[PDB]
């Protein structure tokens, strides 16, 4: 029971802690992109206030 | 470059002059406060090229083209 | 000021001098590859995304068509 | 607070327009 425990455990950890890695992941490269979005539309706005200048 | 008029023809106007901060939201303490109002002390006796350059940034085309349209008016006024 | 800062990007190139034995459009076009790395709006139109590529042919508009090119506003205030 | 505020006064003491519519905004 012992050994079946340690085993268990283990296993249920590193299933658990790939899954929250996967998360952050995706969670940063959702940041990233939304960055190089946010980046085009501030480069929008200044042209078109230039524009009306 | 510009100067000022002569005495009885200063039209002087009250200022009113802020209270003074803490030197970090300045120029960064008591001595470099100190040193940079002496060095800008030499632009304050005239309007010339280096107060138009300035001017010319921190306003841009938009800030020009508001001045001249509203100066246009003090003269049509005038 | 301005444009002499963008010309290395917007492809202006001063004129270079002759040796005996050479053209003016020889070299001329031998130093526009030198500096086609720097061709802004042709690097972008051949690595860039659409979104990149209008921002920077809207932004090289911006950049090279000024009023020191061919306008004046003296006369027309007066 | 107030004994720095009652120091400085106590080293004090022992011591010594219808053409622009721009205008308005």
């Amino acid at each position: 029971y012992t050994t079946q425990s340690l085993a268990s455990v283990a296993y249920l950890i590193n299933t658990l802690a790939n899954n929250v890695l996967q998360m952050l992941d995706i969670q940063a490269s959702q940041l990233r992109r939304m960055e190089s979005s946010i980046n085009h539309i501030s480069q929008t706005v200044d042209i078109h206030k230039e524009k009306v200048a | 470059r510009f100067v000022r008029t002569v005495l009885p023809f200063s039209q002087e106007f009250q200022r009113d002059k802020q209270p003074n901060a803490q030197p970090q939201y300045l120029h960064g303490s008591k001595a470099l406060n100190l040193a940079y109002s002496s060095i800008y002390g030499s632009y304050r006796n005239f309007v010339g090229p280096p107060h138009f350059q300035v001017i010319c940034r921190l306003l841009g085309y938009q800030g020009i083209a508001v001045v001249m349209e509203e100066l246009l008016k003090v003269v049509k006024s005038l | 000021c301005d444009l002499l800062h963008a010309a290395p990007f917007q492809n202006i190139l001063p004129r270079v001098h002759v040796k005996e034995g050479e053209r003016l459009d020889a070299k001329m076009k031998r130093l526009e590859s030198k500096y086609a790395p720097l061709h802004l709006v042709p690097l972008i139109e051949r690595l860039g995304t659409p979104q990149q590529i209008a921002i920077a042919r809207e932004g090289d508009l911006l950049t090279k068509e000024r009023l020191c090119c061919g306008l004046s506003m003296f006369e027309v205030i007066l | 607070t107030e004994d720095k505020r009652k120091e400085k006064r106590k080293q004090k003491q022992k011591n010594l327009d219808a053409r622009s519519v721009l205008l308005e905004a």
